[PDB]
RNA sequence: GGCGUCUGGGGGGAACGCGGGGAAGUGAAACAUCUCAGUACCCGUAGGAAGAGAAAACAAAAUGUGAUUCCGUGAGUAGUGG
RNA sequence: GAGCCCGGUACGUGAAAACCCGACGUCUGUCUUGAUGGUGUUCCCGAGUAGCAGCGGGCCCGUGGAAUCUGCUGUGAAUCUGCCGGGACCACCCGGUAAGCCUGAAUACUUCCCAGUGACCGAUAGCGGAUUAGUACCGUGAGGGAAUGGUGAAAAGUACCCCGGGAGGGGAGUGAAAGAGUACCUGAAACCGUGCGCUUACAAUCCGUCAGAGCCCUCGACGUGUCGUGGGGUGAUGGCGUGCCUUUUGAAGAAUGAGCCUGCGAGUCAGGGACAUGUCGCGAGGUUAACCCGGGUGGGGUAGCCGCAGCGAAAGCGAGUCUGAAUA
């Protein structure tokens, strides 16, 4: 039985060329050069897709410390205080509160300056 | 009913033939050859050594001829005939050739290494010594081809 | 096509009752003046192949 | 012991038949029966399949042109399997694929597939298909359907009965056997067995002696 | 030797046959004995097939087989071999 | 997609002539001028032959202790109490009768003819050759050697009109279909356009990915635009980000290869081969080979092969055996 290829090799070549859709020049047209995008794009995608965790963590601080700062304190200090208070908001509503919720925030600032030591920089 | 359609091979029965060469999933690239060498293209002789005298030219011939005139006989022991004459009775060479003691068309030597314990006359072509005096003591007689 | 086995081997190598190979030990041929007889003594004989050799040799004997 | 009881065309019982044990009533092995059909239908392929290997294809004897100089891949022959028109690599080569199997296998999966057959008494024995010396479609038709209403038969009949023969012969369901031809595939693809008195004596003699 | 008169031959053909002549690449991890291989090729000749064939044979003490050819074993054995 | 429409099929039938097989004859040869079993002796029984020697060939045998067979060169016998062979050779036994010739069957093969078959190919496949094929073409020559199949059920192959020199097209017709028009089944990709949406001329980009404004489209719900468990297109802007393969200690590359697409292109087969491991049958037994008979895949076929006792170079002995003076 003489079998040939056209079927099986044209449904992986499609899907491949599917998914490049948008791309740029080859990379949309040809099936070699779409696939070596489409390695570098799911790695890509793999690798952003942990970073994209500390990316919003770390807009979510900047948020919070402007915020703080607003309020005549700063980040680790106010950091501190609330974990010493014991409410346990996360920095991404922490930042929600911060930009949606200003009395809010100004009244958790209050009770994190209240949960702080009196002399930070005491050997305790 | 059975069907032409019922019939499967048994559980175990068959394998997949692995195809080598067909990409990185199962065995790819190489074909499990590893990279170049003399090994990678074509095979070894097993009688190969790599240039050193090999193992079958650095050890001397085993000692002796082979005596093409030599006589062989198909053995069978008297415990043999204990367990296939439970009655005894004459045990002839075509006797031991239908129980399957042996081949068909060969000579025939009787050996002692059973317990007999029935009165059997044995007619083969030889004996040994332990071999007579147990179908001698049995009663049984010991006759020669 | 049958099988063709090793000539050399096949006068070399030798099968015993529960199939182990077993071959001659080499130094015996000549040159056995200054050779203790201690010695000539020990390369007397027969013993079993090696493991390291046994699928060589049982490769070279069988086929 | 199962008893099967002889029909006439004329549509009344005429005696009895008994099938030994040792032939219609072993238990079927399935995997065995399996490898036996599988043989026997691997004897019955022909391996007329072929292909030129790269030394049998027309021309290409001699080294088409520069190694060197050209820049141009380095080709030894125009047939080479590469090139449109060479040889074929491992292409299909004429071959027999018959198999060595046991005469004890065969029997024994010919005995599984009739000991089937008679558990769910799909067996039958009639003296002749048709009244004699003159085939009749109709007629073994009509006394078919009288045996069964099953779609495919298999019709056991000794070689001297050339008028059955001509009779079943143009039935679509219907597949003719001599009683020394009897095999598992033919056994197993049928839905009903029809035995002829003489052939299933004949069958029972020969095996059971 | 010449003259005359009769009867043949000549060349072709795919494979198969018989008789002669006869490589090298290759393997031996080199290479010359050896292998490849009596192969490739060549020469001479057939026939529908050919060749062989009617014991100056085997055998081993069996009161044994009984022309030749071909098939299966014996057997990758006995052997033979830098 | 037809057993009942056609050619056919099962089954029957048919040869003037030619040829091929038989048979019965004429015809020819041949024995009867013949046959048997008995008795004691001379002659004959294949000559430049056998044998021997030298140098070779080929036999499992590579010159070896080298028999049997055979070529060339020398030498060269006996006719039966003769000669040859039984692996140097000799004696004894056994077998046979060289140097004369014919011989059928069992066996090998297919240029060619006839009838069939395929878990063979289906137009880059299958023959080089489905088409002008050993052709065109290339070479002084021996020689090398291509490419090119499919409208439609029927040609019904587009009358007539219009633009145009034509080609080509638009109407009109044929057609079931002209998204079937002799550039013709289906009509993919690379490649080349046209139209619409979003974007882009202060910007250093392995060209993607993650956030993401704005714009456009779409599905639901409520009003008139405004959200939603929504969905798609494009994306200003920010973060991250050194192509694939091969060979490498190590290459994103300044080590290798790849212009692109579509087709094609690489662990296969044979053998009662060898080893290992699954699975099935039978089981101290298992199994047949050639072959024979079945229109098959079935039945027969015991020759062999492998297990069933080993030790020893071997004679041999044997649950033992070898070495050894030894139960050492």
């Amino acid at each position: 039985a003489r079998v040939k290829r056209a079927l099986n090799a044209q449904k992986k070549r499609r899907t491949v060329l599917k998914a490049s859709k948008g791309y740029r020049g080859q990379r949309s047209r040809l099936y070699r050069k779409a696939k070596e995008q489409q390695l570098h794009s799911l790695t890509y995608a793999y690798r952003d897709r942990r970073a994209r965790k500390g990316e919003f963590r770390k807009l979510w601080i900047s948020r919070i410390n402007a915020a703080a700062r607003a309020n005549d304190i700063t980040y680790n200090r106010l950091i501190q205080g609330l974990k010493a208070a014991g409410v346990e908001v996360d920095r991404k509503n922490l930042a929600e509160l911060a930009v949606s919720d200003p009395a809010a925030f100004t009244a958790l600032v209050d009770v994190a300056r209240a949960a702080l030591p009196e002399d930070v920089n005491a050997p305790s | 009913v059975i069907k032409l359609h019922d019939l499967k091979p048994a559980p175990g029965e068959k394998k997949a033939k692995t195809r080598v060469g067909r990409g990185e999933g199962s065995k790819g690239k190489t074909a499990g050859r590893g990279t170049k060498g003399t090994k990678a293209r074509k095979n070894v002789p097993v009688m190969f050594e790599g240039g050193q005298m090999p193992i079958h030219m650095r050890l001397p011939k085993l000692k002796g001829f082979k005596n093409r005139f030599r006589t062989e006989y198909q053995v069978v022991n008297v415990g043999d005939i204990n367990k296939a004459f439970p009655q005894g009775g004459t045990v002839g060479v075509d006797e031991l050739v239908a129980k399957g003691l042996v081949r068909k068309n060969s000579l025939v030597k009787v050996l002692g290494d059973g317990k007999l314990t029935v009165k059997v006359d044995v007619t083969a072509n030889k004996f040994s010594g332990s071999a007579r005096e147990a179908i001698t003591a049995a009663g049984g007689s010991a006759t020669e081809l | 096509p049958k099988a063709k086995t090793h000539s050399g081997a096949s006068k070399r190598f030798r099968r015993t009752g529960t199939g182990k190979i077993v071959r001659q030990k080499a130094n015996r041929r000549h040159l056995l003046e200054h050779k203790p007889t201690k010695r000539t003594r020990r390369l007397d004989g027969r013993t079993t192949v090696s493991a390291a050799d046994n699928s060589r040799i049982n490769k070279l004997l069988n086929g | 012991t199962l008893k099967v009881d002889v029909k006439t065309p004329a549509g009344k019982t005429d005696g009895s038949v008994e099938l030994p044990a040792e032939l219609f009533d072993v238990e079927p092995n399935i995997a065995l029966m399996h490898q036996v059909v599988t043989a026997q239908l691997a004897a019955k392929r022909q391996g007329t399949h072929s292909t030129k290997t790269r030394g049998e294809v027309s021309g290409g004897g001699k080294k088409p042109y520069r190694q060197k100089g050209t820049g141009r891949a380095r080709q030894g022959s125009t047939r080479a399997p590469q090139f449109t028109g060479g040889g074929t690599v491992h292409g299909p080569k004429p071959r027999d694929y018959s198999q060595r199997t046991p005469k004890k296998m065969i029997a024994a999966a010919l005995r599984g597939a009739l000991s089937d057959r008679a558990r769910n008494d799909r067996i039958h024995a009639v003296t002749e298909l048709v009244e004699g010396q003159t085939p009749s479609t109709k007629s073994a038709k009509t006394f078919l359907g009288t045996l069964t209403e099953n779609k495919k038969v298999l019709v056991v009949i000794g070689r001297t009965d050339e008028v059955g023969a001509k009779s079943v012969r143009n039935l679509p369901g219907v597949h003719v056997i001599s009683p020394d031809q009897l095999n598992t595939y033919d056994v197993l693809n049928a839905d009903d067995v029809v035995f002829s008195v003489e052939a299933l004596n004949a069958y029972i003699s020969a095996n059971s002696k």
